[PDB]
DNA sequence: TCAAGCCTTCCTTCAGGTGTTGCTCCAGAAAGGGTG
DNA sequence: CACCCTTTCATTATTATTATTTTTTTTTTTT
């Protein structure tokens, strides 16, 4: 069954992508050598196919948050909010390859291959939280295809499919929003400023003097340490963007689909970003359709009972050695 | 009140025309000229005229963005047309009244778009009340309908793609059916696709309209019958006429302002019947929805040669300009803008053949842009790869 | 190859923070008080594979019907990744006549006919049956390259 | 906790963007080559998607001041007024690179690529003040998350919760403001005034001597003088915005630290300008979890934040700021 | 320190927008072109805040004079007036890059790309004139923050409402002024008046054959332009705040506003526009002005009255020196 | 009731930004040890 | 022997990076 979430970001998105990205201070990426550069890092964008301009397939970059980071937030989320007060209102103590195999996908349980006869793949794959996932040295396949975030945008039109023509962008998505540290002794007043500094002016100057060196040293070996004064820049996701979300599940049972619908109940506390300290990918929730009938409300879900009472039942009953045995 | 509360099975014939219909309905215009003859037999209205006066876009798509005497001067003649004594006035004359003051009512809330537009018989004034948004009442429609067949002549984009057609008429996608179209042979069959064409772009300039014209010759002598040229403005189908009228004489037919597309077709048939050979300078709903197989044969349609050339003068590129499609094209780009193009061309060349069996067709396009190396004609060209030699 | 061979980063790391307020919490029973992002339960690990958007064409002989009513449940291909990749957007099946169709091109044991046998095909290690990612069934096979 | 504060700034905005850009004297911006082109700071621009008509959510330009500079103003706020005011009332003392860890995170470039301790990650982020930024040579989250100071504004309303509909202003909001550097010497009105400066009218000449010279010198080619002549992109004032605060899990020390800082936000600045009084404001209001506790006095409201913060403070320690401090390596 | 000055401008306060702006012989500011417009330039402004409809707001444009403009007057208001007179009296005599540095806070446009050691910074942020304005090549932040002086208006309401709702005045405050430079040699008209020409008549009529000439890139003296001013008579207000003030500073403050009523706000000079008196002077707010002067805050004026002795040139050449 | 403005000015030089600014780390797991 | 610390070893080497260029029509048959 299909749960499709749109939702809006109030703060900006950011999902860091590898490479050595370059841009210079007027904004141009990737410059030839020669010139001055700056490091960059930008948002996680795959180049997709593209039948928007002629018949034939263009490849063009769409600016994502992976499935990777969506699966783990919507893993943690169900952690934090319903399985974790569950386990400790009932007293539950995880093991370390337990909880590396409940919130990773890590195999620490056991590093061997564990071997799984099938009455234990499917009573383990028609748990309520383990069998979405898996993981472990299992290895077994989870109920859970969880899709990327994708932006309802003119280059995801393939992955978007029909529908979403109304309520769409277009252009550039993509903000460089630069970012400094700045060391802050220099930003040191007076006396008053300085006292909690174990020696104080003394302290402050010899860090001065110090930075100074380095810094003119530098500039010396142009024509390895490093200090605060930093001034770097990343590429956003523009806030306020629409995206869908899809989260298809291979034959779901009624507590499953129950606590995927009590994570979506539960992650307007959640973030969604490389920029926690900036309070980026804060989002809130403004569809939820449970295959293709919306199911989202104002206040939380409204719809699906049956889901919401099975996972009830669900996580009353839960007492984590069902975990420890996943694991081992 | 005159349909059902819910229908269960609706079909809609020609549904390419049905959201222009809804963006007929949810228009409502305030006619001043009618108005000011009306009352005759107030100042307020004048004084509107005149603040209308400074508001070649005039005001397109804008509900209340500029409104500095627009809304006190709509009030006033909303109190001077509304309080007028209903004893005594004509039977007649109260229908003028109250689709003013209805089309005013629809101005003042907020929630409409403002638009100018003036007659072709001369600069009236003309102010239109109109919904640039029709999710909500379209909407309504469908969750009133059970299921429903949505049949027309150009339904589709490309191939099986009818994603903006879902946009215009706001389909919902989990009750949309998309079927693959049925495009057969002989519709493309007699059809000759000449390889000639205007080397000059067109770009509204008279040495276009004189090499132009000079290929409207060379067709209309090579004409075995009626011959259509399309275009779609009016000043380029003047320059056309100018640059053809003493070329041609009485086998021209032209449209204009004072010559509307039924007065035309008539004098098509007029002069077919008469035994010369016409040529038309078409546009507008010469493009789309008129009848060009003779009535006259029936049974044998191997001797139709009511029309035996269409010749398209120009890619009709900005040809809607309604307030969704306008609204519509801001989402989507230059890509909704293509779309359209190409439909209106399908529906341009969808003039020649009518029904299966007639003989010695002939299509020309004289588009420099078709035949250059341009990649947004791209569907122009595909369509014009259905026809060989 | 719709699309030039791009490629895909993933990384996987537990969440240290959590699992520290789990250990003072008590739903977290961690005796060593220090991660590991080299090795272990808190191992932080990148890994990067090739990416591509591509029409796949397989040739076959068998029914058309049945391989409709199986590719109608195929909702991805290549990887069934639970993560969002390889959707299909669509299938086809047509038939075509004998000698346009390239079969030979498998993996095909060693002691295959003289006239299944291409230039493209070498002898290795391959599975040429069921569970190709099982290298336990792996055998002496003759195989084509990608 | 998510607080959401609503403030009113007083006087101009200004967080200055890094780029080349160009304004020309009548207002037109980023013109183009062969045009008399001028130097301009724009503001901090921030890209959002908004309802701009009738459906047709495109990207427009907000003006802004960055989570990283509203984020270090509280960081600053809460530490030059309550944490080290009350750490110097007695013997506690950093080091320099505990007072750089505490103002900017970190205490170095090239941070070690060892991770922390679980039960040092896990009394860092029970402190009242470490816990909201965790830097360090071992990165560690920080319990708060700050996002950018947004104006309540039509083009934010993708941005911005319910209730706000009012009170709410649209259009541009901002204003070009041009300062010019002008030669300090060439307003010496008299051989008075040259008194004090050195060597009487010899160094003055000298001194219009060297301005002559490097006019013709930029003049034939069309050092540097001390002409200084620009213009600075600012967000006007009178504005009421939005700041959103976060504290994922929140101690009751920490929002209490956090609201003992919204408390003591008068005369601070926000952004930059300092010299021309840019950043100054007044909050109208803070909401704590959807619950208005703002009175013109200040707070006045929810006892258990301060009465946490205050038996934080009194137990408050330099220990914790050097364990958070040195590095591993 | 909040300083919230009150003053009243008593002459047309005129500071000008850069731009090319018009207006026709009416107030129409701007014309399309084809009518024959004039030169013009106007009033600072700046966009407040407002409630327009007294419920919604929006951004409504207001006359300043700006920050920075009275930034620099504050600057040319102590260092000429307490300043000077202390360097004199003791026979301090500062450098011409220290002067540059004391007026324009930077010697040289270009800065040295190093930071200063700590000991220099406290040093100079511990002075009575260098800390409220810092500067020079090493970029020091002042402690003395200067806000545009701001009309009370409808428009500042959001701006300023700390007791302001009485006096608070309402309507257009600007007005256009013309001006036309003749040139005055066709107003001459004389032989007395054409015996001071060197050359006399002939080189004045010589001088009408160049007019002639002209009139029909060298510009002659006609010109007639104009410049938008605010009214005089409505009453102001100005915003200085100080960050961590010694009390050297804090007087040195006060003692400009002391002597603050000989100063022009700086604008159109030969028509005495920036002449003003001012009313009042809250102080943390604490109103301590009198007709004579500024009454209490002694330990203030006390304060920088030490702080006037012993100054010395030797920091304004520390702190204008490069690297 | 007549008079119910004629002409001419339509801005001149300036005004060019300077410094810094280049990322950092890591994404190993088999080796011995030590402790319940 | 399950739970961890902390040691240890390894050979070559270079660096490129997709982004756009409308026309301005007057239809239709609602309240």
């Amino acid at each position: 069954m299909q749960i499709e979430v749109t939702v809006r970001n109030i703060t900006p998105i950011f999902s860091a992508a590898p490479g050595s990205n370059y841009i210079t201070i007027d904004g141009t990426i990737n410059p030839p050598p020669g010139v001055s550069r700056f490091p960059l890092v930008r948002t996680r964008m795959m180049y997709v196919a593209a039948d928007v301009g002629d018949g034939v397939i263009k490849s063009v970059p769409l600016q994502i948050v992976p499935g990777n980071t969506m699966r783990s937030l919507l893993r943690r989320t169900m952690l934090k909010h319903v399985i974790e007060p569950a386990l400790v209102e009932k007293g539950n103590k995880l093991s370390i390859g337990a909880y590396a195999t409940a919130y990773s996908g890590n195999a620490t349980g056991n590093p061997d291959g564990v071997p799984s006869s099938f009455d234990e793949i499917a009573t383990m794959r028609a748990h309520p939280f383990i069998g979405l996932f898996g993981g472990g040295p299992r290895m077994l396949e989870g109920r859970l295809m969880v899709d990327s975030l994708y932006p309802i945008h003119t280059n995801a039109e393939r992955i978007l499919g029909a529908g979403y023509e109304n309520e769409m962008m277009s252009g550039p998505i993509t903000q460089v929003v630069w970012a400094r540290r700045m060391d802050p002794i220099l930003n040191l007043g007076s006396s008053e400023d300085v006292e909690v500094i174990n020696g104080g002016a003394v302290a402050a100057n010899g860090w001065i003097q110090d930075l100074l060196a380095n810094s003119k040293a530098a500039a010396s070996k142009k024509k390895n340490g490093r200090g605060l004064k930093a001034f770097n820049a990343h590429e956003v996701v523009i806030p306020g963007l629409k995206w869908v979300w899809r989260i298809s599940l291979d034959r779901p049972t009624d507590a499953q689909v129950g606590l995927v619908l009590l994570a979506l109940n539960k992650m307007t506390n959640e973030r969604i970003a490389g920029g926690h300290s900036k309070d980026y990918g804060r989002f809130v929730i403004d569809g939820v359709s449970l295959n293709g009938e919306q199911v989202w409300s104002q206040s939380g879900i409204t719809g699906g009972e049956q889901y919401f009472d099975a996972v009830a039942e669900a996580i009353d009953g839960l007492s984590s050695k069902e975990f420890e045995q996943f694991a081992q | 009140l005159s349909l059902p509360h819910f229908i269960d099975t609706l079909i809609v014939d020609e549904a390419h025309l049905l959201e222009q219909a809804f963006a007929s309905v949810y228009t409502h215009t305030l006619r001043l000229r009618p108005l000011m003859r009306t009352i005759e037999g107030l100042d307020a209205l004048k004084e509107l005229f005149t603040q209308m006066q400074v508001a070649t876009n005039t005001s397109l798509n804008v509900p209340l963005s500029d409104v500095p005497e627009l809304i006190p001067a709509l009030k006033d003649t909303v109190k001077t047309l509304g309080a007028l004594p209903t004893k005594g006035m004509s039977r007649d004359a109260r229908s003028v009244i109250r689709i003013a003051t209805r089309a005013a009512n629809d101005a003042l809330s907020g929630h409409s778009r403002l638009r100018i537009e003036v007659t072709p018989v001369h600069s009236y004034p003309m102010l239109l009340s109109g919904r640039s948004n029709l999710q909500r009442a379209l909407l309504g429609l469908w969750n009133a309908t059970g299921g429903a067949t949505l049949v027309s002549a150009t339904l589709f984009t490309t191939g099986d793609n009818g994603s903006l057609t879902r946009w215009k008429l706001e389909v919902p996608t989990e009750r949309a059916a998309f079927l693959p179209p049925v495009h057969p042979a002989w519709t493309t069959a007699p059809v000759l696709l000449h390889k000639e064409f205007c080397a000059h772009e067109p770009d509204d300039s008279p040495e276009w309209a004189t090499e132009c014209a000079q290929t409207i010759q060379g067709v209309a002598s090579t004409a075995q019958g009626g011959t259509l040229v399309l275009c779609t403005s009016y000043q380029n189908t003047e320059l056309l006429a100018g640059r053809l009228g003493a070329a041609l004489g009485d086998r021209l037919i032209v449209q204009s302002k004072t010559s509307s597309a039924a007065t035309c077709l008539a004098q098509f048939k007029a002069k077919h019947k008469a035994g010369i050979r016409p040529v038309w300078l078409g546009l507008g709903a010469a493009w789309t929805g008129i009848d060009l197989s003779d009535h006259s044969l029936p049974d044998n349609p191997e001797l139709d040669r009511l029309l035996s050339d269409l010749v398209i003068t120009r890619i009709p590129v900005g040809q809607n300009r309604s307030l969704t499609h306008e609204r519509r094209t801001a989402i989507g780009g230059f890509r909704i803008i293509s779309q359209e193009a190409a439909w209106h061309f399908r529906q341009g060349l969808g003039r020649l053949v009518r029904r299966p069996g007639v003989t010695h067709k002939n299509l020309w396009v004289l588009d420099a842009r078709i035949y250059g190396g341009a990649a947004w004609v791209a569907p122009f060209r595909q369509i014009l790869d259905r026809y060989k030699k | 190859r719709q699309l030039p061979n791009q490629m895909w980063m993933q990384t996987g790391r537990l969440s240290i923070v959590e699992a520290a307020r789990h250990r003072q919490s008590g739903y977290l029973q961690l005796r060593a008080g220090k991660p590991n992002p080299a090795g272990g339960p808190f191992k932080t690990s990148i890994y990067h594979r090739p990416i591509v958007q591509a029409e796949l064409t397989a040739f076959c002989v068998g029914d058309q019907q049945g391989i409709e009513a199986l590719l109608s449940e195929c909702r991805q291909i290549g990887g069934k990744r639970g993560v969002g990749f390889g959707q299909v957007a669509g299938f086809k099946v047509e038939p075509v006549a004998e000698t346009d169709c390239p079969w030979s091109w498998r993996a095909l044991p060693a002691d295959a006919d003289p006239r299944l046998v291409t230039s493209e095909h070498a002898r290795c290690i391959a599975a040429i049956r069921g569970p190709y990612w099982d290298r336990t069934l792996h055998v002496e096979a003759l195989a084509p390259t990608p």
